[PDB]
RNA sequence: UGAAGCUUUCAUACU
């Protein structure tokens, strides 16, 4: 259901609805680095969308602090497809 | 084309980790070995049990979740203190019983010269003088027959041990025939 | 059961730990076992102690035999008429000489004992030669003061 | 009920300890001890 | 004579339940059945009520539907509560309240606490 | 001020209840010997419904005055109510009081809920010991180090 | 049966005295909190203030 | 003066005894770990630091009251021993010493 | 002493 494909510059985004819960283990503590997400899932229309329900992104997507600890941001793109 | 139990018991360095199934598996030799390992613990031993895991008998009752005896301490069952529940939780804090890395737990795992006062005070010995004889009427015996053999290093007040010894509730004490600091610790 | 040693005669003070460390002076008492009953979930006043060695049960026989612990006659040994509550001290030989006092005995007799350990039950049977012998241990020796234990003799079968 | 066999764990559900059975209520306890399991239970206990 | 009785009885308890259901005026007429079925049932067998008052808090609620919370569905939760209770709870007014009555004050105080708690969880 | 305040912590509007939250927050904070306790229980109680609210904002003003209305009226009082509610509740309001007793346990330090928490799972019923495991899970999960 | 449901009745009084005891057993025992109420809050605020003493 | 400690190329360390009466080398500890030891330092009677061919520091303490006196549970020895320190320093270490 | 599995028309509870 994850996209997992080796990424680049793009910053994953949130919509309103859930901004700030992880968006590997949809967790409500701790925020930690920064998603990034391939390109092609930010090509075009694709652009600042959520990376959850490609809604209208208006925050930045964070991997929590536990799954950075346990190295789930080296995963790839993490939007759901 | 298959190993039997004993055949394979033969070709191996410790055969008593082999066992009724280690002849059906596609390398018996390297799972032999690697049972042998010194380190590894075994499989939860319920992989070829049909009641699944846990469960099975319902006999037993449990009473409530004893709590720590500190915590049992602070009288919680009207004034509160708050520093007897500081101080007491970090000063009055204890270590329990852990266990070691290759213990495992089981379904039926949680079941299976020095006298105390309480026994001395009912069986009608009376304390300990400054200078006398006082013996506890199994050391009659021993005076009369001799040491015992089992423990040739225990010593008696009135036979081995002179009468001014004796302490308290301490009838007996056993006498066997270094830089023991630890290095970097706090002051 | 050689080298394990049966104790009788244990107060509600005497605890599983408590005979062991007990124990401990006579010898390496390795394990200790009370059956506990099943109407009231104790233990009846007899247990064992299994050491490592015969010489120390035999150590803890001839030491701990007919000791006062917990206000009980303790005792360790070697894993018509009807006298209850006797005390485990003594044996058949003793308990035959001690009833050649008041009259003669016609046999040697038995102590009752228990189907798991062995030693002792806590009653026992005797036969006088005559009924003057029974009238005398039923006025003097029912009520008699033994070895920390009072016993009461009684008729086993009387015809009314 | 007042058979030794019936009774309440920490949990606070009812269990037949003679035939190892956990009940939610009385009811369901009652109708257990009508079955052929507590019934052939107690035979075995019989003897 | 015990079984014709009881199988008399039977029709006429479900003769009863029927009225009351088919047909406030559904009340009066099942518990005129509900009366018909007794007066049966006991001619078959045959062949100092503590009352207490519980406000209930509309006026300062008038959003919070008790009457419907108290009742349950099909009466189930009143019922239950009677039952357990051994206690007649009847509500009454436009004040609302519930007028509890039991043949001991350990029933009806038992039977107001429920009562109580449910207002309070509402 | 604060009772003519309390009043408005029922508006419906994000901007209103964030800062009034903020401004009951920092009376607790710094003011908190005026006003009698038992208004602030009452407010802490109704601001637990708002830690489910759908605005990361109101959620963080909320566990901010939370914080600072326990720091003030003191851990016993507030645990037992929390531990009531805990009790009798839906679902989502006992995920909130979870969140609640966690809230406390760190800015009272966790000797303080621990042996209240602990003592509650003596009770002999099942999904109440289910409840306690839950409330452990969170509370381990929120205090972290 | 009526033995029985006399018997039950019996029980069934103890346990709706017991209840009434429960009852007012609460309500006292929140009066006495809630008079305790100053009291442990000062008791509370003190701790605070040696906590940050020390 | 009492113990021996012996390192292997990939089990961490062994306690021995030498039994002066008995003529006896008797195993009586051993660890939980494998390390492939470069060297070794005693600290104390009870404590040993370790190093290793891939950089790492450790320290081991023996468990206190122990036996001395000796006459497997993880195809090892009978008691084990508890590691109280690790560090990845980067480079190997091939000396360590207490000064 | 012990081994209580599998299925549905049951029926009853929790998500
Ligand atoms: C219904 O919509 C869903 C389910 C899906 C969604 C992603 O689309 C939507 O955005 C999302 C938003 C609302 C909810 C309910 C989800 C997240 C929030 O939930 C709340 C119910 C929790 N409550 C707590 O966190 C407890 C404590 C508080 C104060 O926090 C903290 C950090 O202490 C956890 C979480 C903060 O919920
Ligand atoms: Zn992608
Ligand atoms: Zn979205
Ligand atoms: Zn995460
Ligand atoms: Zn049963």
């Amino acid at each position: 259901i994850f996209c997992r494909k080796q990424a680049g510059v793009a910053i994953g985004r949130l919509c309103e609805k859930c901004d700030g819960k992880c968006v590997i283990c949809d967790s409500y503590v701790r925020p930690c680095t920064l998603v990034r997400i391939c390109d092609e899932c930010n090509y075009g229309s694709y652009q600042g969308r959520c990376v959850i329900c490609g809604g209208p992104g208006v925050s930045d997507a964070y991997y929590c602090k536990e799954c950075t600890i346990q190295e789930k941001d080296r995963d790839g793109c993490p939007k759901i497809v | 084309n298959r190993f039997t139990v004993a055949e394979l018991k033969q070709l191996v360095a410790r055969p008593d980790v082999v066992e009724m199934h280690d002849v059906t598996a596609q390398d018996p030799k390297l799972l032999v070995h690697l049972k042998a390992t010194r380190n590894s613990v075994p499989v939860p031993r319920h992989w070829c049990f049909k009641r699944k895991y846990l469960q099975g008998k319902r006999g037993i009752e449990k009473p409530p979740f004893e709590l720590p005896d500190f915590i049992k301490r602070t009288g919680i069952q009207i004034d509160i203190d708050y520093q007897k529940l500081h101080d007491a939780f970090f000063k009055w804090q204890t270590k329990p019983k852990l266990t070691i890395h290759g213990d495992l737990y089981y379904e039926g795992k949680e079941f299976e010269g020095d006298l105390s006062d309480e026994l001395r005070i009912s069986l009608g010995m009376p304390v300990g003088p400054n200078a006398h004889k006082v013996p506890p009427p199994w050391l009659i015996a021993m005076q009369r027959y001799g040491p015992p053999p089992s423990y040739p290093n225990l010593k008696i007040p009135g036979l081995n041990s002179p009468i001014p010894p004796l302490y308290g509730d301490v009838f007996g004490t056993n006498a066997a025939e270094i830089d023991r600091t630890p290095w970097g610790e706090l002051e | 059961q050689d080298a394990t040693v049966y104790v009788g005669g244990l107060d509600e003070k005497v605890s599983e730990p408590l005979l062991w460390e007990l124990f401990l002076q006579a010898g390496p008492v390795v394990n200790t076992h009370m059956p506990k009953d099943r109407v009231t979930g104790q233990h009846q006043g007899y247990g064992f102690v299994e050491f490592l060695s015969e010489e120390d049960a035999d150590y803890a026989i001839k030491i701990m035999n007919m000791i006062k612990l917990y206000g009980k006659p303790i005792r360790v040994n070697k894993a018509n008429i009807f006298i209850g509550n006797l005390d485990p001290e003594i044996d058949e030989k003793l308990l035959y000489d001690t009833f050649s006092a008041f009259g003669v005995i016609l046999q040697t007799p038995k102590i009752m004992r228990d189907p798991d350990t062995g030693n002792s039950k806590g009653y026992a049977f005797i036969n006088f030669a005559s009924f003057d012998a029974s009238d005398a241990a039923i006025e003097a020796m029912n009520g008699q003061y033994l070895c920390n234990r009072p016993i009461t003799v009684s008729y086993a079968f009387k015809k009314d | 009920n007042k058979d030794p066999y019936f009774m309440k764990n920490h949990l606070g559900s009812y269990e037949c300890k003679l035939c190892l059975t956990l009940h939610n209520n009385e009811g369901s306890y009652l109708a257990h001890t009508q079955g052929k399991k507590h019934q052939t239970n107690l035979a075995r206990r019989a003897a | 004579r015990e079984q014709e009785r009881a199988y008399i009885v039977q029709l006429q308890i479900e003769d009863l339940t029927r009225k009351l259901r088919t047909g406030t005026r559904e009340f009066r007429t099942r518990k005129k059945l509900e009366e018909e079925r007794h007066n049966l049932i006991t001619e078959m067998v045959a062949l100092t009520r503590v009352s207490d008052k519980v406000m209930i808090p509309q006026d300062e609620y008038p959003e919070i539907n008790f009457v419907g919370l108290l009742i349950g569905p099909r009466g189930n939760t009143l019922k239950n509560i009677e039952k357990e209770c051994n206690a007649k709870i009847m509500i009454r007014g436009k004040p609302l309240h519930a007028l509890v009555t039991a043949n001991t004050m350990e029933n009806v105080k038992k039977a107001v606490e429920q009562i109580r708690n449910i207002l309070k969880q509402g | 001020l604060l009772p003519r305040l309390t009043p408005i912590l029922k508006n419906r509007h994000e901007k209103v209840q964030e800062n009034c939250i903020d401004l009951v927050g920092r009376i607790a904070d710094r003011g908190a010997e005026y006003v009698s306790a038992r208004e602030w229980m009452r407010i802490c109680f109704e601001l637990l419904e708002l830690l489910k609210a759908h605005k990361k904002a109101i959620r963080r003003a909320t566990v901010n005055t939370f914080g600072y209305i326990a720091k003030a009226i003191g851990p016993h009082d507030v645990l037992a109510t929390l531990l009531n509610n805990l009790k009798v509740q839906e679902r989502q309001n006992r995920v909130c009081t979870t969140v609640a007793i966690a809230i406390v346990a760190e800015t009272c330090s966790p000797f303080t809920v621990l042996p209240a928490l602990m003592n509650e799972y003596r009770v002999p019923e099942l999904n109440v010991q289910n409840g306690v495991l839950k409330s452990l899970s969170f509370l381990f999960e929120y205090i972290g180090e | 049966r009526e033995a029985k449901e006399m018997h039950e009745r019996k029980r069934q009084r103890e346990e709706e005295i017991e209840a009434q005891e429960k009852a007012k057993r609460e309500r006292e025992w929140q009066k006495n909190f809630e008079e305790s109420r100053d009291g442990r809050v000062d008791s509370w605020r003190n701790f605070q203030a040696n906590t940050k003493g020390k | 003066g009492h113990r021996v400690i012996v390192s292997d190329v990939q089990e961490s360390f062994i306690w021995v005894r030498y039994k002066r009466n008995e003529n006896q080398l008797i195993i009586f500890a051993d660890d939980t770990y494998p390390r492939w030891v470069t060297t070794a330092s005693l600290l104390d009677y009870d404590t040993v630091a370790g190093a290793d061919k891939f950089g790492n520091i450790c320290v081991v303490r023996l468990p206190p009251n122990t036996n001395d006196e000796v006459d497997g549970l993880l195809n090892g020895a009978s008691q084990k021993a508890e590691v109280i320190m690790n560090y990845h320093v980067g480079e190997t270490v091939l000396s360590l010493q207490k000064t």
